[PDB]
RNA sequence: UGCGAAAGCAGUUGAAGACAAGUGCUUGUCGUUCGUUAAAAUGGCCU
């Protein structure tokens, strides 16, 4: 995706489509930051119990 | 295992000598100690260098040290002790009680910090959760953490006192990598039960406002590593 | 597993182990450890007279090699030892720096 | 799995081997950690895409 | 050299000096003064090479037939040319990207 | 306000003046207003130059810093503005942008330690809660 | 390039000669020497 945004990126503020795409892909990936930091909270808190 | 250590079975330069002319030199007499005890070794620099492998004989060091404390015990110490303490091969035994004879004198106890080996956890601990602050937290902390197991920092956090764990957090949320690898330490240490709520509250803000301000570093650090038909020209005749 | 716990990054990583098993001697940097196997942790004697588990040495540990159950090689940057684990005393040292 | 380890966290605390039995917990709890970097990184090229299209 | 041992191909600098193409290829027979020839390498050069980089002109390679009609030389760019000694014309074969 | 902001930015950048970082450092500045000034009011290179480097200089001597104008001026810049700051291959620019990056890449290994904390801090949190409910 | 954990931390590419092209001048090149620690010839892989 970054490969595609390094070549491509020019081509997004004419084609409404890939921007449409863009952003469900950027809701997609704050999701799954909102997600691997949630677990990296639960990992911690694993450490206070098993510590 | 068992029978590791119980068995029944038992440039070159004069040691000797120098313990000699160093017992000769008088009492107090930090420039003529020093001088004498670096004439003998004969190497330039003060601190440790990897030119001066046969000084490192363990009961040299012993004599040495002894002679020190025993002739500055109330004079200043010379730069022996300097070089002593980035010595490599210092003896374990003194450092039961090196840091509190060198508190006095900032410059040799940053030294000792910095560069002696085997500081105790138990003196290291100590003095970093004395209310001291006197910004030689960093270096005992990156000490600390450098060369001690988490679960033995975690363990002699346990036997340390909660008014001064509470103390320290106070003073981390009035104002780093060191000391959020320590309050994460101290969290784990003081455990499930003992923690008020106010004290609670206010690190959560404080960890709160951190992990924003750290995720906003991380995007800026992601930043730096980022034919018309009619067209009316005019034209120069 | 031995976690690593460590704000301590070194590539002098040396290992030796006991032919029944028992001890593995860990060197790390300058440090030089004995571990017992059963536990997995740090040598601990109840004793506790004359059997000191951890070695500081001058330099960083390039090769530990542990030739019977009794003797020791130490090569550091500079210098190579041998230690006799059952004395608990170096036997004799070498002058390696300048090579 | 938030409320378990709150309510019998003294227990998970008695209990020994606490890595062996929640191996599966610490497993799937280290993926999801470790991705979090290349998210961000991901996360910053598409915010200079879309504030750039956004702008123009 | 050829197979047989009995021809020579060598390229030289010297018509840089001596010529306008830069560099000059001999054949020379060894064992009798039947075979000899001597023209420069710009006459085998192509006409586009010149706008080209410096690995369409390097030769990385040569060939001599056994009879001695045939020269292949083999450039940087990965192409090959096959020079009819007789009447110095050139065919062209293309498959490597490489040298 | 924000015009006589710009203005003063502008005469500060024209007179090389120390007061630029305090003009970027005011509270009259508000992000559509940001965007705004470096969509338009920034043609000169030297003048980019210039804010680049008070602004590198600033977030370099203070990367854990609270307020977040001069971050937000510094993200929107290399989001809209990138080119012609590659483009400007001053020595001295390199090594501020070289500084820059040795302050802003620490936190980067902070974070799962600061998520880690926040998550013990947030089971401390419910079982106090529970302690106190019943 | 040097050191260092992977992170990084410091450091650096100068001359000379000859040739080519453009127009004595300018620029480039190097199956050249000396000094420092320092893209692109339609051209893709067997049975």
């Amino acid at each position: 995706v970054a490969v595609v945004l390094e070549l491509y990126g020019n081509t997004l503020e004419s084609s409404p489509v890939l921007q449409e795409l863009m952003i469900d892909l950027k809701t997609k990936v704050r999701h799954e930051i909102h997600k691997s930091k949630e677990a990296q909270r639960i990992e911690g808190m694993l450490q206070l119990l098993t510590s | 295992k068992d029978s590791l250590g119980k068995s029944f079975q038992v440039p070159v330069l004069h040691c000797n000598e120098v313990i000699e002319k160093l017992s000769a030199l008088q009492d107090n007499d930090i420039t003529s100690f020093d001088d004498i005890f670096f004439k003998e070794l004969k190497i330039k620099e003060e601190h440790y260098t990897e030119k001066d492998r046969y000084i490192s004989d363990p009961g040299f060091l012993n004599k040495v040290l002894d002679l020190i404390f025993g002739k500055f015990s109330g004079n200043d110490y010379p730069k022996t002790l300097t070089f002593l303490l980035t010595h490599p091969l210092f003896p374990l035994s003194r450092t039961r009680n090196l840091l509190s004879l060198l508190r006095d004198q900032p410059r040799l106890f940053k030294q000792a910090i910095v560069t002696c080996p085997n500081l105790p956890l138990n003196e290291l601990l100590e003095e970093l959760f004395s209310i001291r602050n006197r910004e030689l937290l960093l270096d005992i902390s990156f000490r600390i953490l450098q060369d001690f197991t988490r679960d033995s920092i975690k363990q002699e956090m346990k036997k340390l006192s909660k008014l001064d764990v509470q103390n320290f957090i106070e003073f981390i949320t009035s104002g780093s990598t060191q000391l959020f690898q320590l309050l994460s330490l101290v969290l784990d240490s003081i455990g499930l039960f003992s923690l008020e709520g106010a004290l609670l509250e206010n690190l959560t803000l404080y960890i709160d406002k951190q992990v924003e301000i750290a995720e906003r570093n991380t995007e800026l650090w992601n930043l730096i590593d980022t034919l018309p038909t009619y067209t009316m020209e005019y034209l120069d005749i | 597993i031995s976690l690593p716990n460590f704000n301590h990054f070194s590539n002098s990583v040396s290992l030796a182990w006991s032919q029944d098993g028992s001890l593995i001697f860990h060197g790390f940097d300058d440090k030089l450890q004995i571990l017992d196997f059963d536990t997995f942790k740090k040598f601990e004697s109840l004793e506790n007279t004359k059997t000191v588990s951890e070695f500081t040495l001058d330099s960083e540990i390039q090769t530990v090699k542990l030739i019977n159950d009794t003797n020791l090689i130490v090569a550091t940057r500079t210098t190579l030892n041998a230690i006799n684990l059952l004395r608990g005393q170096v036997i004799n040292s070498f002058d390696l720096y300048p090579f | 799995v938030k409320w378990c380890l709150i309510i019998h966290g003294g227990y998970l605390v008695s209990i020994p081997n606490l890595m062996s039995t929640l191996s599966s917990l610490h497993s799937t709890l280290k993926r999801r950690s470790d991705l979090l970097p290349r998210l961000l990184a991901l996360d910053a090229r598409l915010d200079c895409t879309i504030n750039k299209f956004k702008t123009l | 050299i050829s197979s047989n041992g009995k021809l020579l191909a060598h390229m030289c600098k010297d018509v840089s000096t001596k010529d306008h193409e830069h560099k000059s290829i001999s054949v020379v027979s060894l064992f009798d003064d039947s075979v000899n020839l001597s023209f420069p390498l710009g006459s085998i050069l192509s006409s586009q090479t010149q706008s080209l980089s410096y690995n369409t002109r390097y030769v990385s390679s040569m060939a001599i037939d056994n009879m001695g009609q045939q020269l292949a030389v083999g450039f940087a760019s990965g192409v090959i040319s096959i020079v009819s000694l007789a009447d110095l014309q050139i065919r062209l074969l293309k498959w490597h990207i490489d040298s | 306000d924000q015009v006589e902001i710009a203005n003063i930015l502008s005469s500060h950048l024209e007179a090389n003046s120390t007061e630029i970082l305090d003009d970027l450092m005011s509270g009259s500045w508000t992000e559509p207003e940001i965007k705004k000034f470096i969509l338009t009011k920034i043609n000169t290179v030297d003048h980019l130059s210039k804010i680049f480097l008070t602004i590198s200089k600033s977030i370099t001597q203070n990367p854990w810093n609270e307020e977040n104008l001069l971050p937000l001026w510094l993200k929107w810049l290399l989001t809209l503005k990138s080119g012609e700051l590659n483009s400007i291959k001053d020595k001295h620019t390199k090594k501020n942008c070289k500084h820059l990056k040795s302050a802003l890449r620490s936190s980067e290994e902070i974070l799962p330690v600061l998520l880690g904390i926040q998550g013990r801090l947030e089971m401390l949190r419910r079982q106090a809660k529970l302690r106190e409910d019943l």
